[PDB]
């Protein structure tokens, strides 16, 4: 998937790509994703507040 | 029922009159589980973990912080509207801006 026009339909959603070359069990995966969500949402919100 | 060696072994069964504070469900399928790892007790659900969330409780030490918490739990130091600290020493509430009394307490 790509963008057909960068001049009018530049509007997109917030997205990220993660790839870790290791295997995690269920509990570690769940705690990791909770912490990841909190940290990333806080960082993006702070950037939006201070620049946008 | 939990003691120093079974805390990571026996499931925990609760009475689900009220919804779980972690999963927002009336009654869970299976009893929750505890785990110990690098100085933190982690509580989660058994069966389908994605049904519920995971909670972390940290326990690290800091004798001095524990002492401060224990002293604070006796309600012997209070902070007033004006911002001065009052301490309970020798059957009296004492405050003194120039001479701090928290160390005396
Ligand atoms: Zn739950």
């Amino acid at each position: 998937e790509s963008l057909r026009d960068e001049e009018a339909y530049s509007i997109v959603r917030i997205f990220m790509d993660v790839d870790l070359d290791a295997c995690l069990d269920e509990i570690d995966y769940l705690t990791a994703i909770q912490d990841f969500i909190i940290e990333v949402s806080n960082c993006v919100a702070r950037f939006a507040f201070t620049e946008c | 029922d939990l003691d120093e060696n079974n805390f990571t072994t026996v499931p925990l069964v609760i009475d689900y009159v009220t919804p779980c504070a972690l999963c927002k469900k009336r009654s869970h399928k299976h009893p929750h589980q505890l785990s110990l790892e690098n100085g933190a007790i982690r509580i989660y659900k058994t069966g389908n973990p994605h049904s519920c969330k995971v909670k972390i409780v940290p326990l690290d030490g800091n004798k001095l912080f524990n002492i401060a918490q224990r002293i604070l739990d006796t309600n012997s130091v209070l902070l007033t509207e004006r911002g001065d600290h009052i301490v309970w020493i020798n059957n009296s509430w004492k405050f003194n801006s120039e001479e701090p009394l928290i160390t005396k307490l």
